[PDB]
């Protein structure tokens, strides 16, 4: 199993308190003892930023809920200080998730006095960490599967929320990592892996071959489209394009392999052989082109075992004509997977720290 | 097709229980 996940964006420590302590008294007069409610609490928010975006990470629900909490919070803090005319002074500096920068002095950074920019990069890290948690799941068990599928669909919907949002939300030209192109592609990647997780669930549950083939066929589409978005781009890490190329073929081969079990079941022995020849050809291409990225050995053997048996008996007994691929019916497509919309609150049991403001 | 109910449905339930 070879799953793609995204590295978290770096940020630098900022004193979120100082710049907000000030902009709290206006025609809210209480300069006596009342304002200090919106202050011990407006730096529970500051230590929350440091917890959310501050340490090297736990890849568990612990660290993820903190990031989600922090995202919920900034979204709620937005209109309090009417930020259509921004006059709170705060500058958030984030490093590009992907761009190295030349070792001709330093990385690729962007500093912006914006809540827009902040909530964007935070949601990036929520999506990215969720992708990391998904990829670490043990897929040999049902709850491993359930958690990977849940988080891949979350990360897909969250990268996609950034796509439709970064440009309006920000003033400047985004870094390439959060720009709509990169993030539309990450979103598709996550959605493809979520679909793969469903195929892997049908496979564990030894569900019907017709079903597994339609799940596999839809995954091949998602992976196909994602690699096409990366063909002419070198934004994402180098392993990404070859992994997506290989899984587009592996998923096509799974579709053909399972649809071939259905053929055999229905005594269409020539169609069985034709589908299995396709599957072996796909897997042979992956084995020779992408082998430093995937191990396709057991599957290749399994196909080659079914093909050999099918051919012996067709040549000896049935003498069905092996049809041409273009004369076979298309395998269907079954999608079981959506980009999860971002609707604050996204964190579990959220309470707004500034709810009475 | 009486199991393509029984299989598709039980993943649409796995799905909603997320």
């Amino acid at each position: 199993a070879t799953f793609i996940s995204v590295q978290l964006k770096k940020t630098s420590e900022v004193d979120l308190a100082k710049p907000l302590v000030k902009f709290i008294q206006q025609t809210y007069p209480s300069g006596g003892e009342e304002q200090a409610q919106y202050c011990r609490a407006a730096e529970e928010l500051s230590k929350l930023r440091r917890a959310a975006v501050g340490r090297p990470l736990d890849k568990h629900e612990g660290a993820l809920e903190t990031l989600l909490r922090y995202y919920d919070q900034i979204c709620s803090i937005e209109p309090k200080f009417p930020f259509s005319e921004n006059q709170i002074c705060l500058t958030f500096t984030w490093k590009d998730a992907f761009d190295k920068g030349s070792l001709f002095g330093g990385s690729v950074k962007l500093a912006l006095a914006s809540l827009g920019y902040e909530k964007s990069c935070v949601l990036f890290n929520c999506a990215a960490l969720a992708s990391q948690i998904a990829a670490e799941q043990n897929l040999d068990n049902d709850e491993g599967l359930k958690i990977a599928a849940k988080h891949y669909q979350f990360a897909s919907g969250a990268f996609l929320h950034i796509k439709e949002t970064v440009l309006s939300a920000l003033s400047r030209e985004p870094t390439v990592d959060i720009s709509p192109d990169t993030v539309g592609t990450l979103s598709l990647i996550m959605l493809a892996q979520a679909q793969e997780v469903f195929f892997l669930k049908a496979t564990r549950d030894k569900m019907k071959d017709a079903i597994i083939a339609k799940l596999a066929n839809q995954a091949a589409d998602y992976f196909g489209d994602a690699f096409k978005q990366c063909q002419y781009k070198d934004t994402l890490p180098k392993e990404v394009f070859p992994v997506l190329a290989a899984k587009h073929c592996i998923m096509q081969a799974n579709a053909e392999y399972h649809q071939s079990i259905l053929a055999k079941q229905q005594k269409k022995f020539g169609e069985e052989i034709a589908r299995l020849q396709h599957a072996a050809e796909l897997i042979k291409t992956v084995a020779s082109r992408y082998d430093e990225y995937v191990n396709v050995k057991d599957f290749s053997d399994k196909i080659n075992r079914a093909l050999a048996a099918a051919k012996k008996d067709n040549d000896f007994i049935y003498h069905d004509r092996v049809p041409d691929l273009k004369d076979l019916d298309p395998i269907g497509k079954a999608t079981l997977v959506k980009s999860t919309p971002v609707n604050v609150p996204i964190s579990q049991k959220f309470t707004d720290l500034f709810e009475k403001m | 097709k009486e199991e393509e109910d029984d299989d598709m449905k039980e993943l649409e339930n796995w799905a909603g229980s997320m």
